[PDB]
DNA sequence: CGCTGTCTGCGAGGGCCAGCTGTTG
DNA sequence: CAACAGCTGGCCCTCGCAGACAGCG
């Protein structure tokens, strides 16, 4: 139902 | 870990530990969910036992936990092939355990515990002894350079500082073990003491610095007798981090806010809460320290409020991804030396020379389009040596 | 953790007549490798607790709720407890020659409540695994099939094993119980090396029961048999009262004195 | 002022704990910050009292913090609370009591209320107060005596010093209560402004205007709230319980046409009493009992038109009993300021959003238009429903080699255009256009540089609005985006940042900006912060984006902007890298594409 | 030949950043 | 001597106004 994008639903930070 | 020390130690020692029951419990009770039921099944056994069978006796399923039991405890040897039989010294002093042959307590381990952590720290109000400072200097987390001026503290003496007081206390004896026998004292005899504390001269010095840690107390000026803390056999948080980097933490201990102040800012203080801001100055100045971020929020992690218990993650993602970047934004250019390899008229050769850099584990970068590649000073006479051969 | 509880059935006419048959296996050595597998049982883990109970013609008394040999001080207490328990309980006892054949499910009885009781005490961070280690040694009684078969559910209904270790004879009706609630079950015929089985198949708990290679199920014949003769019956007939297994067609069963209707 | 070993302001010796402190959940320092804990169970009632006597500096969502100023003071005994009962909460709520200075201070700051009065009547300005002896106090002031005109007590001052003459009573602690008594003027008549009944106010926005009408008399001040929070609506139902001729000056040609349907739809005033005073047109001001304009057409300095002339002569000459001025931050600009004092108000109401600025002068606003009568919290409205929750981001986009080349060497201002047009933030702009296009949403764009919004708006091929751009025109744009759905994002300039009521706008995304103005970025989010229609409180309708060029000058202003939204508890997630990108078809893929537009940006110097 | 709409310069202003003096320890 | 205010210049953009030029009658 429309979920938000990877980039803003997890850190994308390496560490 | 505990197992991962007894694992470390020579086989004329461990025969030598296993020595009064309490001790082969002890190294009993850490056997990890199969080999003790194995420990069981061999014990009244006088006669060894094929390889195989031991290994038949798992089903297929979850058979890595076969063989990683048996071998650990081929490490801590108590059992030997035979061509599998336990140590008869194991076996009869094992068998002598299995039917052979308050509150002021834990206040007194976590304050005595705490001042030397104010020693740790540049702290005025804190316990003075000799040998303790010589210790902890000589443990590796500390460093005085001058007998008479006051110690500092290291770049592992402040990670050390943020560790977990478990972790903090483990890591501590783990280095006191492994330095008593440099200093002539014996590991067996306070490496048994430990485990039948879990239930000489060397020991009453020994017993002393326990006494000090605070995880043992005599209470009765020194007397035969002693009364071991909670801390010896082996908390809520007050701390609320905000989204736009200020740390509130409910202290009262000087300790903590020392502790705190080693990654922030101090702003305010209240008898209990304080009011610390995440500045990146500050951050970049404990990650120039020492100090490494994951400790950072692991440490604001662990001493997190109850409020922020429910909010799942507790510490604010853009705060713990915040103190990430401040980290590695200081790291960005990766100095590494080395001596670059160019001019390489032979082509063909290049590709060879790769080859036997890559072989003797020397070569860290190279470029094949532009025909060259670096190699660590260390290795740097190898490949000029083979060069010189042509 | 879990609850080990060692029903031992220490019926003194059955081992009595091995006293008078002077033979090599003895009571008090059974008493010493249920001693030495409770032992083990607590050596294994700090959290573990167990629990021994006992059985008579009579009633059934638990067994169980510095280091002067060396042994670990915890240890040296139960072994103590128990030692006095059981020499007061054989030594004490009246003559009764109408009743003579041993009681377990009574004993039992005893023993699924005690894990309830000990369960509603243990705090609800830690999740217990209770266990019973019932070791029949004599042969079962007759009329005690209804109220065995009861306690037998309820260990099924509150996830109580039930490792049967008869031994000098198979109790058709213990070797039912075992496969119910997922226990096991085992005859041995080595009475002197009772305790190197108990070791091997029955002191391992139920979460690495599993992760181990054990002897395998006992064929159990389920048998049923008219309420007439107690012989066995493939096809019964039975009603919607007494629920009463039957021998064959009557105009009305005898336990209902109902006015079954033909049809 | 102890301060301890790590830079700390010792205040140990200064307070004591209270032994009920669990309970009590604030804490007040000598330095007068006020630190209120949001997880307490009393923090419904000592956020109201404590908003009032002290502007908010940092509302994130575990604990709060205020400030207290002489101004922030004066707005409490103005709404009707006074320095005994300010104090005896105060302490009441303190955890650890309040200091005999800030004790004293409170006090100091609130026998200042009420000892004079600023009264306007038949177009004339008058000093009234009861007490004979502060005006006679006043009269000794040298500046106060200038600007004089060349029981109760009243002498006349010109118009054209009103400001010199607030600025100095505030100076001199007596402060001028611009206080309207509508109810009982009779002079001015009634207009037929009235509330629809299908018109109901939110409880933030009754409780501003119940603070603006505590008593019967209209009080002028600032009333602050969330953009998109509905100040439209508070403003008209100030007009509507004036009953007064009413003025509102909005930002721009945009503003006032959203101010004339915001009436329209939210009062029965009929459309011919409605008028605009724009360059554009005018809808006859010489006869509209309700007048909607801009800063800029009152404001302007030089000669005006003739059309424009005789329009502001009737302005000029005219009785105001509401001046309802939006965007109040822009007032204490040097020339914005004078309108006040050109147009004729008894009543000054304020509406803004963000009561900031990079300068001084937006305190001037307490004298200027009046105190800060509300300020409402936006989480508090974020999780009522009441405001659109924005996940907001900043998009860390790399420098190009080839740029930073010549960033790093350049110096003489160059540098914005440079990073402002980044290759890399290029794409990723594409990218986050596509992939929210495909999701249903209605996306923003921003540009400070109208090179960069040029540049953006024909690659792209998308809708583009700035100054050059006819009222008409621009106007047509926000229709289409509004309704037509083939218009699903648009490109705006600084024009656009404030007023622009888009309540579909579920994204935003800004590509440049002017410096770091905290004004400029809580403005822009204000945008897609409206409600939306099938909004869900805890589900994240809005999002916004910063695009950013990292290891560049922007990462200070990108820091410095961010400033005011973290303080109202926004957090800004970092987006090193977005996902999919690489599999996208996106602009300047090549290095030729992006030499070619380096040399471009040089070019425009 | 007149009138209205479009487009393009003049002049001014807002907002913010950066600078060479003025001032203080 | 070293260090910090401090109002204005500059730049970006924006706005209102005036003038000329083109479409329409
Ligand atoms: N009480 C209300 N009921 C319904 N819609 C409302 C209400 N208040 C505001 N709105 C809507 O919210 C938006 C407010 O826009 P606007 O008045 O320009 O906000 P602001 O001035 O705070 O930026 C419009 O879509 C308006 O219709
Ligand atoms: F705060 Be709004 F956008 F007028
Ligand atoms: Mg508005
Ligand atoms: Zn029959
Ligand atoms: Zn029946």
């Amino acid at each position: 139902a429309k979920e938000r994008p990877i980039w803003l639903r997890e850190s994308t930070v390496q560490g | 870990n505990l197992q991962e020390f007894l694992g470390g130690l020579s086989p004329g020692v461990l025969d030598r530990l296993y020595g009064h029951p309490a001790t082969c419990l002890a190294v009993f009770r850490e056997l990890p969910s199969l080999a003790k039921n194995w420990v069981m099944r061999m014990l009244f056994l006088e006669q060894p036992l094929p390889q195989a069978a031991v290994a038949l006796w798992v089903k297929k399923e979850f058979s890595k936990a076969q063989e990683e039991s048996t071998g650990l405890l081929s490490g801590l040897r108590i059992w030997h092939t035979q061509l599998l039989i336990l140590n008869p010294i194991f076996r009869q002093n094992l068998r002598i355990a299995l039917l052979g042959g308050v509150p002021s307590l834990d206040k007194y381990a976590e304050e005595r515990w705490e001042v030397v952590l104010h020693f740790m720290v540049g702290s005025p109000s804190a316990a003075v002894s000799q040998d303790l400072a010589q210790l902890l200097s000589q443990a590796g987390l500390m460093k005085s350079t001058e007998p008479g001026e006051p110690p500092c503290i290291t770049s592992a003496g402040f990670q050390f500082l943020l560790l977990d007081t478990p972790a903090q206390l483990w890591y501590f004896m783990l280095q006191y073990l492994q330095t008593a026998q440099s200093r002539g004292m014996d590991l067996v005899e306070i490496l048994s003491f430990l485990f039948q504390l879990s239930f000489s001269d060397s020991l009453l010095n020994f017993l002393q610095h326990l006494r000090e840690f605070g995880l043992v107390f005599q209470r009765k000026r020194k007397s035969r007798r002693y009364y071991p803390t909670r801390l010896a056999i082996n908390q809520p948080g007050f701390i609320v981090v905000e989204t736009n980097y200020r740390l509130y933490a409910y202290t009262e201990s000087e300790l903590q806010i020392a502790l705190i102040a080693l990654f922030s800012e101090m702003l305010y203080r209240f008898p209990n809460m304080v009011v610390a801001q995440v500045t990146r100055e500050s951050v970049q100045q404990a990650i120039a320290s020492g100090i490494t971020a994951q400790q950072i929020i692991h440490f604001l992690r662990t001493r997190a409020h109850p409020v922020m218990l429910k909010q799942t993650p507790v510490l604010p993602p853009t705060i713990t991804d915040q103190i990430r970047l401040w980290e590695l934004e200081r790291d960005r250019l990766r100095f590494t030396e080395g001596v670059l390899y160019n001019q390489f008229l032979s082509q063909v050769d290049f590709e060879l020379l790769l080859a036997h850099a890559r072989e003797l584990g020397v070569l860290v970068f190279e470029n094949s389009a532009k025909r060259l590649m670096v190699v660590t000073p260390a290795g740097h006479s190898d490949v000029k040596r083979f060069w010189k051969r042509q | 953790l879990n609850l080990l509880v060692i029903v031992v059935d220490a019926n003194p006419i059955w081992w009595g007549k091995q006293a008078l048959k002077e033979s090599q296996f003895t009571l008090s050595k059974c008493i010493d490798a249920v001693m030495v597998l409770g032992n083990s049982h607590l050596f294994m883990n700090r959290s573990n607790k167990l629990a021994v109970i006992a059985s008579h013609i009579q009633e059934s008394r638990f067994l169980y709720p510095g280091s002067k040999d060396g042994k670990y001080e915890l240890l040296t207490s139960a072994n103590e407890v128990i030692v006095e328990e059981i020499k007061d309980l054989m030594t004490k006892s009246d003559i009764k020659g109408q009743h003579t054949e041993t009681l377990l499910a009574g004993s039992l009885a005893k023993a699924l409540c005690y894990i309830h009781r000990m369960n509603k005490e243990v705090k609800d961070n830690q999740e217990m695994k209770s266990r019973i280690l019932v070791i029949k040694a004599a042969e079962d009684s007759a009329l005690q099939y209804m109220n065995f078969m009861n306690v037998i559910f309820a260990a099924q209904k509150q996830n109580i094993l039930i490792d049967a270790c008869v031994l000098d004879s198979d109790s058709g009706l213990l070797q039912q119980a075992c496969d119910i609630t997922g226990g096991l079950y085992l005859k041995v015929p080595q009475m002197p090396s009772l305790l190197q089985y108990l070791l091997w198949v029955f002191l391992p708990d139920q979460d690495q029961r599993s992760q181990l290679i054990l002897p395998p199920p006992v064929h159990v014949d389920y048998r049923a048999a008219c309420f007439c003769h107690r012989n066995l019956i493939e096809i019964g007939y039975v009603c919607s009262v007494c629920l009463s297994i039957f021998c064959n067609f009557s105009p009305i069963c005898t336990t209902c004195e109902t006015a079954f209707k033909i049809s | 002022t102890k301060v301890d070993e790590y830079g700390a302001k010792d205040y140990r010796l200064q307070m004591p704990l209270k032994d009920d402190h669990t309970s009590r959940p604030l804490w007040v320092a000598p330095d007068g910050h006020i630190f209120l804990e949001a997880f307490s169970p009393v923090y419904k009632y000592a956020q109201d009292f404590l908003v009032a006597i002290a502007e908010p500096v940092c509302r994130p969502t575990h604990v709060h913090e205020y400030k207290l100023t002489a101004y922030s003071l004066y707005a409490a005994v103005s709404v009707g609370l006074q320095t005994s009962d300010i104090t005896e909460y105060l302490r009441k709520l303190s955890k650890t009591g309040v200091p005999d200075g800030i004790m004293q201070f409170i006090k100091l700051c609130t026998v200042s209320y009420g000892k004079v009065k600023l009264v306007l009547k038949h177009n004339r300005y008058f000093v009234e107060s009861c007490h004979p002896d502060v005006i006679q106090h006043l009269l000794q002031d040298p500046v106060i005596r200038e600007c004089r005109l060349r029981q109760t007590v009243s002498f006349e001052v010109k118009q054209e010093m009103i400001e010199e003459l607030q600025k100095r009573c505030i100076h001199l602690e007596y402060p001028l209560l611009a206080e309207y008594d509508f109810r009982n003027d009779s002079v001015n008549p009634d207009i037929n402004i009235d509330l629809k009944p299908t018109a109901v106010l939110r409880p933030y926005q009754e409780k501003s205007l119940r603070k603006m009408f505590g008593n019967g008399r209209a009080r002028s001040g600032v009333i602050v709230l969330p953009c998109g929070a509905g100040k439209s609506l508070v403003g008209v139902t100030a007009a509507c319980t004036v009953r007064k001729r009413c003025l509102v000056l909005g930002n721009s040609a945009v503003s006032v046409e959203q101010w004339k349907a915001q009436f329209k739809m939210w009062s029965t005033i009929d459309d011919s009493q409605i008028c605009r005073f724009t360059s554009d047109a005018k809808d006859k001001p010489i006869g509209c009992s309700v007048a909607i304009s801009t800063y800029s057409m009152l404001g302007h300095t030089t000669k005006r038109s003739w059309e424009a002339e005789r329009v502001m002569e009737w302005l000029k000459t005219q009785e105001w009993g509401l001046m309802i001025l939006d965007e109040v931050h822009t007032i204490p600009a040097k020339m914005f300021r004078r309108v006040l004092t050109i147009v004729q108000a008894h009543c000054k109401l304020g509406l803004t959003a963000t009561l900031v600025r990079e300068d001084d002068k937006i305190v001037d606003l307490n004298f200027l238009i009046g105190p800060k009568l509300y300020e409402a919290n936006w989480m508090e409205l974020q999780n009522n429903g009441y405001i659109a929750k924005v996940q907001c981001a900043e998009v860390w986009c790399p420098m190009s080699p080839e740029f930073y080349r010549e960033y790093v060497a350049i110096k003489t201002k160059k540098r914005i255009l440079l990073y402002t047009m980044n290759p890399n933030k290029f794409r990723a702009c594409q990218f986050l256009i596509k992939f929210h296009e495909r999701r249903n949403d209605k996306i923003i764009v921003f540009a400070d540089n109208v090179f960069a919004l040029k540049e953006y708006a024909i690659r792209l091929n998308k809708p583009y609005i700035y100054g050059p751009t006819s009222q008409g025109e621009r106007m047509q744009i926000l229709q289409n985006f509004k309704h037509n759905p083939k218009i699903n994002t648009i490109f705006i300039s600084k024009v656009g940042d404030t007023s622009f009521d888009l309540p579909e706008a579920n994204v935003l995304i800004q590509i440049s900006s002017h410096g770091g103005s905290r004004r400029q970025e809580a403005q822009r989010l204000g945008r897609v912060l409206r409600a939306k229609k099938g909004m869900v409180a805890e589900e994240y309708n809005a999002f916004f984006y910063s695009l950013v060029s990292q290891d560049t000058q922007e990462m200070a202003y990108s820091t410095k902007r961010q400033r005011f939204l973290v303080d109202q508890g926004y957090s800004f997630k970092v987006i090193t890298k977005l996902a999919g990108m690489e599999e996208e078809d996106l602009a300047f893929s090549t290095k030729e594409e992006q030499q070619q537009l380096l040399q471009k940006v040089l070019a425009a110097t």
